[PDB]
């Protein structure tokens, strides 16, 4: 295990997220730093024996990740018990929660304004290139949200929580049909209908996360139980947009929910479409400009 | 966290 990193490294400081979640110290685990703080996540002593798994999977999935816009893995305890899984840390948490937070009256408002317009597009662009990124390492995700994109320090946006994440490689779906507890508000109309998921069901809730940024994370389908959204969005139901929602994302969310996933973009399309209205870096970063995207 | 961004339903 080149990934396996010693015990006595990680000091675990506070409970970040409910397997609970921690943010931690871990020392010697990125070269040039002695010690680095870092999230840690572990699983439930009361987990079923498929959360295990799921767990375990999980972490694996993780290893083989390499991307600007993708939180990054650093490291596994195994040795012993309980089995830790060192990751980089996203000092401001998930997008839900952030979003929540820019909003006019709520408690924990940081003081600074809602994003903008070029803040939005670069929110999009991270999302985008981290999910081209995924896709063409062959797999998919199953469970873009908001709530599973992270925030760094600089308001980097990345691609997180890979529990649903399923390789693609020999066929470009997967499949699973019956009956799970689902993010049912997150899902394409074939995925509900047919148990199929593909880069363009992901790209159906790509449209739910530009919902979610110029919407401050409101709940989709409000008024709405899971069963009806199920209903209503097999049948050709989706979001409206939210009160002055940029015309520019309105035309890529409607790009987003085209009930034949033929005909929704990829997320090299949108990467493309909005690579000339991003910060600098962005090139020196992105999947999208890399050697790699060949 | 976010447990009401899931529901039981069935698919497929
Ligand atoms: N690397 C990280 N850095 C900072 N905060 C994090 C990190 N990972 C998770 N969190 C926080 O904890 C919450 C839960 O994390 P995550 O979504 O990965 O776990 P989960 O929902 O239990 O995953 P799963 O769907 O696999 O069960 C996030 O929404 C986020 O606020
Ligand atoms: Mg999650």
């Amino acid at each position: 295990d080149e990934w396996e990193v010693s015990r006595e490294k990680i000091t675990l400081l506070r409970e970040l997220g409910q397997g609970m979640v921690y943010e931690g110290n871990a020392r010697d685990i990125i070269k040039g730093e002695a010690e680095t703080r870092v999230a840690v996540k572990t699983v439930n002593e009361s987990a079923s024996l498929r959360e295990r798994i799921e767990f375990l999977n999980e972490a694996s999935v993780m290893k083989g990740f390499t991307c600007h816009h993708v939180v990054r893995l650093l490291g596994v305890v195994s040795k012993g018990q309980p089995t830790l899984v060192v990751m980089e840390l996203m000092a401001h948490g998930d997008l839900k929660s952030y979003l929540r937070s820019l909003r006019p009256e709520a408690e924990n408002n940081p003081g600074r304004p809602p994003p903008t317009l070029q803040e939005m597009i670069q929110m999009a662009a991270e999302i985008a290139d981290g999910m081209a990124y995924l896709n063409a390492k062959k797999f998919v995700h199953r469970d873009l949200a908001a709530r599973n994109c992270m925030v760094a320090h600089d308001f980097t946006v990345k691609i997180g929580d890979f529990g649903m994440t399923r390789d693609i490689y020999e066929t470009d779906y997967y499949r699973k049909g019956g009956k799970g507890l689902l993010p049912v508000r997150w899902m394409a109309p074939e995925s509900l209908k047919d148990g199929v998921f593909t880069t363009s069901s992901d790209m159906w809730s790509f449209g739910v996360v530009l919902w979610e940024i110029t919407s401050l994370a409101e709940q989709p389908y409000q008024g709405l139980s899971n069963e009806q959204v199920l209903k209503f969005v097999m049948d050709g139901g989706y979001l409206d947009q939210p009160d002055n929602c940029p015309e520019r994302v309105t035309d890529l969310m409607r790009m987003c929910w085209q009930f034949n996933p033929n005909m929704r973009p990829t997320f090299l399309e949108i990467v493309n479409l909005l690579k000339d209205d991003l910060h600098p870096s962005f090139p020196e970063v992105s999947f999208f400009h890399s050697e790699e995207n060949k | 966290p976010y447990p009401e961004d899931y529901g039981d339903i069935e698919i497929g």
